[PDB]
């Protein structure tokens, strides 16, 4: 009856240590629609993320992009946490400039 | 542009 | 090329609290231009792609009427399918529309669609000849019934080989510069040691517009279509698309791989390697 989503966490731009950039997580393939998607820095949710609007594909599975303005660096750590019917706890999904 | 109506299904 | 306009409707229940929910969202091919929220401050269909801005008031007016009328609609209708179902009033369900046109490269209609669904399930859908219905079962069979009556099919005729093809065709003119632009693929492919023995090769497709694409890895030629980890191809944010695929490769053996393009933009498909 439920689909559990997808997320993939990356950059809109190739990443480059202090250049401005969008950090994404874009999370796809579930059901039903309601989804919590928070983007982190360094474990701390990050405010004035935006996503787009809801719909869905050809298997009526729902797609969402979260994202948010950021300036990648070699120290700081981001990730996308994401809760759904599905997920018995938030599932955290790191960022990975070669991903 | 959408479809005028959606029908009571 | 060949071009497509969708709608999706999403109609979502929520028990205590408030009145489902009405969405709907408008593509040309992969670029959304109109949404439609029944929860937001105040509903109004909203443009969202800079060529559909020059539409008149009366564009907007039209459109928000259709929506707001359909939010009604889907709200009988998530209580008619919660009967259908024998369902209690306790659970959240959800409907699901997706419609519209496809033209081929000439501009001409290849064909309609119109698909409902039911807690992500088919639920109806109407057959290629734009005449008849599919029911998945004896629920969806009181809908068709209905829709019979009502002459749903003959009216999604007439829109689907009428206003759908002429209002598409004047979105792809006045989108032109972006709706019939395919953007190719930036590619790169990279290399990662795994172990010793083993290198992940990894092939990149960045900043391609449609999201369309055929990314495939060949060992001495041959398809490695069940050693090939393929993402998923996700959204940048700027319209543009990007995927990637990898295989574990032996150690020395990186250039009996490569890494096969596929893509409307490309002026020819590409066959790249790892460049060490």
């Amino acid at each position: 009856i439920q689909r559990t989503p997808k997320i993939q966490v990356y950059s809109r731009h190739p990443a480059e240590n202090g250049k401005s950039n969008f950090l994404n997580c874009y999370v796809s393939g579930f059901h039903p629609s309601d989804i919590e998607v928070d983007l982190l820095k360094n474990g701390e949710r990050i405010e004035k993320v935006e996503h787009s609007d809801l719909s869905f594909s050809k298997d009526w599975s729902f797609y969402l992009l979260y994202y948010t303005e950021f300036t990648p660096t070699e120290k700081d750590e981001y990730a996308c946490r994401v809760n759904h019917v599905t997920l018995s706890q938030p599932k955290i999904v790191k960022w990975d400039r070669d991903m | 542009l959408p479809f005028d109506k959606a029908t009571i299904m | 090329g060949s071009h497509s306009m969708r709608y999706f409707y999403t109609a979502m229940s929520r028990p205590g609290r408030g009145e489902p929910r009405f969405i709907a969202v408008g593509y040309v091919d992969d670029t959304q231009f109109v949404r439609f929220d029944s929860d937001a401050a105040s509903p109004r269909t909203e443009p969202r792609a800079p060529w559909i801005e020059q539409e008149g008031p009366e564009y907007w007016d039209r459109n928000t009427q259709i929506f707001k009328t359909n939010t009604q609609t889907y709200r009988e209708s998530l209580r008619n399918l919660r009967g259908y179902y024998n369902q209690s009033e306790a659970g959240s369900h959800i409907i699901q529309r997706m419609y519209g046109c496809d033209l081929g490269p000439d501009g001409r209609l290849l064909r309609g669609h119109d698909q409902s669904a039911y807690d992500g399930k088919d639920y109806i859908a109407l057959n290629e000849d734009l005449s008849s219905w599919t029911a998945a079962d004896t629920a969806a069979q009181i809908t068709q019934r209905k829709w019979e009556a009502a002459r749903v099919a003959e009216q999604l005729r007439a829109y689907l080989e009428g206003l759908c093809v002429e209002w598409l065709r004047r979105y792809l003119e006045n989108g032109k510069e972006t709706l019939q632009r395919a953007d190719p693929p930036k590619t790169h492919v990279t290399h990662h040691p795994v172990s010793d023995h083993e290198a992940t090769l990894r092939c990149w497709a960045l900043g391609f517009y449609p999201a369309e694409i055929t990314l495939t890895w060949q060992r001495d030629g041959e398809d490695q279509t069940q050693d090939t980890e393929l993402v998923e191809t996700r959204p940048a944010g700027d319209r543009t698309f990007q995927k990637w695929a990898a295989v574990v490769v032996p150690s020395g053996e990186e250039q009996r791989y490569t890494c096969h393009v596929q893509h409307e933009g490309l002026p020819k498909p590409l066959t790249l390697r790892w460049e060490p």
